[PDB]
């Protein structure tokens, strides 16, 4: 019988004898780069991962075949041109080599107005309105889809995206890069249902698809455009001196995007190590395999980590006597560059099978981007598991433990649309975690042709050691989640979250008071949820861990925690991200807070009936989660 | 009554298709630019001004390939440096 | 399920003129029959004194009715989500009535709505079969 200490020591022993850089270098060979989604080299890498999973002698290796619609470049070249409104001269600014997937194919001409990052606060604090004009923005703070959506909300006719040197210190000013502008995940032409032949692919378009053209441009093209623009960019933007704000009166910009849809076949590769007690419950570990360019940091690191973790855990089970109570699924996704399409469509295809069975997802994408900071974004249910992991895993460079800030949990940023763990948490209600060794700046070569192994090994000479540390974090996650009779999922964490919610409501108390409403029911629901969590912890303490039946009941009640925060009053097809804490849409608590914020601004932007329904539905979601956690239906106490 | 309907819709079709072939001088300039991936297309008022501006650009940028066409001038370059120089010259001269 | 596909037979030509096929419905029917047959076989081969194997099989039994609730519809605006016994455009009778409107050549037939109905019903049935078949890795779909 092996305990946690034995498993930790053997895991570290196997991590010492693992060569990650060799597999990273193999994934950057010419037979695998570039590996655009659905390409021949993508399938070659999929076959290699499948054969590696078979050679590790996992419990079962299989695959999933999807037919999804992506967007690629057309024979017609996208163009950014400058036209003189006198009509006397036209000037080709750039024929970009990159593009933005899911952009609408159109040609638009108008003024070019500079927005800092495309955020809503950037647009609000802008001198020149953007309605009817083209917007140029920097990348770095939000996804391309969020930028395009914010631009469309103000009736902009086009979006240009570039990488300034201050945010992206790249020597090559003519470097192209790639992205996508779909405000969502998965195949945007099968919104909410799997991209399988059984559906016979009916006509349906995701509401997150933009209706304006958006194109990526080089920094040289951005400076050429600034040459025809006026006005200094604000100092707090902290960008280059060549930055300008609005085009001159005599100059307009013509943007031509002609990207075309393309139906492709993508493969999702899977391997499973079955549990020894409860093999029907499982953790999922996934990594993106596709990439526009070489994708060493974007795809190679994660895929190498997946392969190494699968190999090491298979060796621990077959040779070291590791007996996990629950199963472990290793997944190589494709079409991740288009919005986690493979993972989202797998979730939509097997939601009925994953319901209350898959209890944790661990993402490995972009886990090694630097060495200064260790950043994590996860559901609160995993926070404790993260803390205990950070308190005994040492930094790859400094040698100290990763746990240096005791108030880290209050500074965690929630999962974003571009992260593969976001559809796991917000749509299917599975606790998800993403982590990375990174810098304060963004990795500059993501989505470019310079994301190669040379640049990665040059920026991170300790690449092997950092990859080992990331693999150790992931492996300790897996061991803690699968080795014992207890799940190590901390439901009590959500108490803290609820507190924050009502505190965020306090700044609008007066509004709540003049609409004839009260926050008393929310505080009563908080009390019920806190008491339910306390009763569950007491029952876990008083229970006998060898009594499988009592432990089974308590662990099922634990596994229903994340699911009960999915909004039961919204259509999962039109609003897939149903999680009231970490989803998107008018059913979430942040949406309630933004709608309530609009009441101070005394114009008609505040919607009172919508807010009343939001408050009612959020209150009963919280209260029903507390009631379900408290036990049987007849043991629920009502005032 | 139906004969008048077909007559009306035929005249409406002729109107729509006649409005759609309405080109500007800038449209032809953009077509010249996009056809050969030119850097600058300049529309002069006369062939003399076109020749003079083209010769000035050729003097400052010798490597440029100039196509003089009526009062249109098409500048094709091999590098972005020459494109920037030609654009500055044509826009400020 | 048999009755359902038989109710579809009277519209073969329609399904054929819209470029659609009923093959996926028959494949889902076969998958569901396979899941039910193996569940009965597992009940027969299991020992009733083993509390946990019986608990797992009984949980698979208790998920049968839930998996027929439409997972693509808002429970607030269309609470009767059951594709067999509910009301709304997500039910099989609504699909049949919409397909019925195509023979009776008025302009009441909505082709895009029918395609979405067919896709969502087909995958509801297929997902119920997959969930009843067992673990996610033991689904034989290709
Ligand atoms: C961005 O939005 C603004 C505001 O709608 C647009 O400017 C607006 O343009 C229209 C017509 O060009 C103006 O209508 C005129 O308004 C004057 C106001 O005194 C009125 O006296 C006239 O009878 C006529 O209705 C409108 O006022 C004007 N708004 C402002 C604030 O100037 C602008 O065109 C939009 N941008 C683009 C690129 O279209
Ligand atoms: C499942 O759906 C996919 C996607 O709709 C089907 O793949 C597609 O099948 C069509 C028709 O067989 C292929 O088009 C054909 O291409 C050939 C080669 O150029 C041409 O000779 C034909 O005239 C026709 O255009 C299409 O290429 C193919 N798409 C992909 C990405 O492979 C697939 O057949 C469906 N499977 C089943 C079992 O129904
Ligand atoms: C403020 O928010 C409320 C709530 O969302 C908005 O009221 C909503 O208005 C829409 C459209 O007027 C209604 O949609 C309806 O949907 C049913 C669904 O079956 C359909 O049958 C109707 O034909 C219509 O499309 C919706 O019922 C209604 N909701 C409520 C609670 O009243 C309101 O429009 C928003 N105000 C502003 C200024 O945006
Ligand atoms: C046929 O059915 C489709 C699908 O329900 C209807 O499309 C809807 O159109 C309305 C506006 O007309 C939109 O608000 C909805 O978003 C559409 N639904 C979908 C699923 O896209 C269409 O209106 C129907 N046609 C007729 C004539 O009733
Ligand atoms: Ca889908």
């Amino acid at each position: 019988r092996l305990y946690w200490d034995d498993l930790k020591r053997k895991l570290s022993e196997k991590l010492d004898s693992t060569d990650f850089t060799s597999t990273i270098k193999l994934l950057n060979e010419n037979s695998y780069v570039p590996r655009e989604a659905g390409s021949q080299k993508d399938e070659n890498l999929a076959l290699y991962v499948e054969n590696q999973f078979r050679e590790f002698k996992l419990s079962k290796v299989w695959r999933d075949q999807h037919f999804v619609k992506i967007q690629v470049k057309d024979s017609a070249q996208n163009s950014v041109i400058i036209v003189d409104k006198n009509g006397r001269l036209v000037y080709l600014v750039e024929n970009p080599g990159g593009y933005v997937a899911y952009s609408k194919a159109a040609t638009v001409t108008g003024k070019l107005v500079h927005a800092n990052f495309g955020t809503k606060k950037d647009f609000e604090d802008l001198y020149t309105p953007v309605n009817g004009s083209i917007v140029i923005v920097r990348a770095g703070k939000i996804t391309f889809a969020e930028k395009v959506a914010n631009a469309e909300s103000l009736n902009a006719i086009g979006v240009l995206i570039y990488m300034d040197q201050t945010k992206f210190p790249i020597v090559n000013a003519e470097l192209s890069f790639f992205g996508h502008a779909h405000l969502g995940t998965g195949d945007p032409y099968t919104p909410g249902f799997p991209s399988f032949n059984h559906t016979q692919f009916p006509p349906s378009r995701s509401s997150g698809l933009p209706n304006i053209p958006v194109q990526t441009i080089s920094r040289a093209a951005a400076e050429k455009l600034f040459g025809n623009m006026e006005g200094d960019c604000p100092s707090d933007w902290k960008t280059d001196s060549t930055c300008r704000m609005v085009t001159s009166e005599s100059k307009n910009v013509k943007l031509t995007v002609s990207n075309v849809l393309k139906e492709i076949k993508i493969l999702n590769i899977f391997g499973v190590i079955k549990g020894f007690v409860e093999p029907d419950h499982y953790v999922v570990v996934g990594a993106q395999r596709d990439a526009w360019g070489p994708g060493a940091a974007k795809s190679g690191v994660g895929t190498a980590l997946l392969l190494k973790l699968a190999q090491m855990f298979s060796d621990m089970v077959l040779k070291d006597g590791f007996q996990p109570s629950r199963s472990i699924i290793f997944a190589s996704w494709s079409a991740g560059d288009f919005g986690s399409v493979g993972a989202t469509e797998w979730l939509e295809g097997y939601l009925s099978s994953l319901h209350l069975k898959a209890f944790t997802y661990i993402n490995l994408d972009k886990a090694v981007l630097g060495t200064s900071n260790f950043k994590v974004s996860a559901s609160p249910l995993l926070y404790t598991l993260i803390e205990k992991t950070m308190q005994n895993v040492k930094h790859p460079v400094t040698g100290q433990f990763l746990y240096q800030d005791s108030n880290w949990a209050s500074k965690v940023e929630k999962l974003t649309l571009d992260n593969a763990a976001f559809p796991f948490l917000a749509y299917s209600g599975i606790p998800a975690v993403s982590f990375c060794f990174c810098e304060d700046t963004d990795y500059p070569y993501l989505g470019t042709t310079m994301d190669t192994y040379k640049e990665l090994i040059e920026r991170i000479p300790e690449l092997n050691k950092v990859a080992r540390a990331a693999a150790e974090v992931a492996g300790q996650f897996v061991i803690k989640l699968t080795h014992d009779v207890e799940l190590n999922l901390d439901y009590e964490r959500y108490n803290s979250q609820l507190l924050s919610f009502v505190r965020d409501l306090n700044q609008y108390r007066a509004d709540i008071k003049e609409m004839g409403l009260s926050l008393q029911w929310l505080y009563s629901a908080r009390g019920d949820f806190f008491r339910a969590t306390s009763r569950l912890t007491t029952d876990f303490g008083n229970a006998e861990k060898t009594d499988r039946f009592v432990m089974k009941k308590l662990n099922d009640r634990v596994m229903r925690v994340e699911y009960h925060f999915l909004s039961p009053y919204v259509s999962p097809k039109e609003s897939p991200f149903r999680h009231v804490f970490w989803g998107s849409g008018s059913h979430t608590l942040p949406a309630l807070l933004e709608n309530l914020k609009l009441r101070k601004q005394n114009n008609g932007a505040f919607n009172e009936t919508l807010f009343r329904n939001q408050l009612a539905l959020a209150t009963w979601t919280i209260q029903g989660a507390a009631n379900a956690l408290s036990g049987d239906v007849w043991d629920i106490d009502n005032e | 009554d139906e004969r008048e309907e077909e007559q009306r819709r035929r005249l409406e079709e002729v109107k729509e298709e006649a409005k759609r072939r309405e080109r500007s001088e800038q449209d032809l300039a953009v077509l010249y630019l996009e056809a050969v991936n030119a850097a600058v297309v300049f529309v002069a008022d006369s062939e003399e001004e076109a020749k003079r501006v083209a010769d000035i650009v050729k003097k400052l940028v010798p490597e440029v390939i100039i196509f003089v066409h009526d009062n249109f001038v098409v500048f094709v370059v091999d590098s972005d440096e020459a494109a920037r120089r030609v654009y500055e010259i044509v826009e400020r001269a």
